[PDB]
């Protein structure tokens, strides 16, 4: 059985600026089998709602998903995505960076 | 500029009860306007781009007849499978198929697909023809028999090359608003620094329609790869992709580094300078 | 569009 680890980018639809309503985004890609968990996190908490695209995959096979969530952001509010599937042993933190 | 629709299906079997979890989804070049989800309460085609809605209540009665019955091939292949690799009924497994056309800028025929993958494995694939089959082992060949005594890539080539193309130019037609537009990379750059002697530059590219971009940096006016990092093309969320490329320099020699963007939007390609 | 067959393995 073939297994492919997810490759994760964390960022914002638009561009980020406190105070302005936006996306928060997780893109999970690169992965099989397609079974997948995907969270959004806030300050470390789970982030109740959140959507996903429909699945599809690349050339390759392999699986892409985008997560997203509505949020304002902050100055002090943290942001973050935890990934877990078969082929990884603990759950993946990727931390959103704005500055990046 | 060159267009293409596209049409994605996955089948996950679902052992000790059931049918599989069946998602098809359909494509425009980088716009998706149509899905099914077997989960979903409605149990129909869904549109997922407003220009789509145009159809009439026919046009979703056919999607939705035709994905259901993919859906049931997929099913049957998965029982097959299970038997050509002599597995057992304990674990899950995964049947892909994806098809469709690509046109060139005259919108006329360039290029048809039709390929299938057990558990993300290639199986079978039609050749560029049209006409023949591509089997990646012994199980695909005995597939690869089958279709050819039924003539499955003349019943493949007729629709892609026909019914693929026509439809397609009804779509881009019907959606010219966006679909016909192009969205010109957004672009700026950032810098970090990590040390006292190194720093990065990061080159960004937003807000664009269709994916397909190249960046890439100069160092003297000569390309650089080395200490660079290309990020993959990402979806936006709004309909619009996202790149980066970035660079590691030593601190203080940022002018001689230049970004280049290349993009179907730009009519010349764009530099960007720290 | 899609297609008006699918064909079985």
């Amino acid at each position: 059985m073939i297994q492919r680890t997810p490759k994760i980018q964390v960022y914002s639809r638009h561009p980020a600026e406190n105070g302005k309503s936006n996306f928060l985004n997780c893109y999970v890609s690169g992965f099989h089998p397609s079974d997948i968990e995907v969270d959004l996190l806030k300050n470390g908490e789970r982030i109740e709602k959140v959507e996903h695209s429909d699945l599809s995959f690349s050339k390759d096979w392999s699986f892409y998903l985008l997560y997203y969530t509505e949020f304002t952001p902050t100055e002090k509010d943290e942001y973050a995505c935890r990934v877990n599937h078969v082929t990884l042993s603990q759950p993946k933190i990727v931390k959103w960076d704005r500055d990046m | 500029g060159s267009h293409s629709m596209r049409y994605f299906f996955t089948s996950v079997s679902r052992p000790g009860r059931g049918e599989p979890r069946f998602i098809a989804v359909g494509y425009v070049d980088d716009t998706q306007f149509v899905r099914f989800d077997s989960d979903a309460a409605s149990q129909r085609m869904e549109p997922r781009a407003p220009w789509i809605e145009q159809e009439g209540p026919e046009y979703w009665d056919g999607e939705t007849r035709k994905v259901k019955a993919h859906s049931q091939t997929h099913r049957v292949d998965l029982g097959t499978l299970r038997g050509y690799y002599n597995q057992s009924e304990a674990g899950s497994h995964t049947v892909q198929r994806m098809y469709g056309c690509d046109v060139g800028s005259d919108w006329r025929f360039l290029r048809g697909y039709h390929q299938y993958a057990y558990d993300g494995k290639d199986y079978i694939a039609l050749k560029e023809d049209l006409r023949s089959w591509t089997a990646a082992d012994m199980a695909a060949q005995t597939t690869k028999h089958k279709w050819e005594a039924a003539h499955v890539a003349e019943q493949l080539r007729a629709y892609l090359e026909g019914t693929c193309v026509e439809w397609l130019r009804r779509y881009l037609e019907n959606g010219k608003e966006t679909l016909q537009r192009t969205d010109a990379p957004k672009t700026h750059m950032t810098h970090h620094a990590v040390s006292d002697h190194e720093a990065t530059l990061r080159c960004w590219a937003l807000s664009f329609y269709p994916a397909e971009i190249t960046l890439t940096w100069q160092r003297d006016g000569e390309d650089q790869t080395q200490d660079t990092e290309l990020v993959e093309t990402r979806p936006a969320g709004d309909g619009t992709f996202q790149k980066w490329v970035a660079v590691v320099v030593p601190s203080g020699q940022e002018q001689r580094y230049t970004c280049h963007v290349q993009h179907e939007g730009l009519p010349k390609p764009l530099t960007l300078r720290w | 569009c899609i297609n008006g067959v699918c064909w079985t393995v």
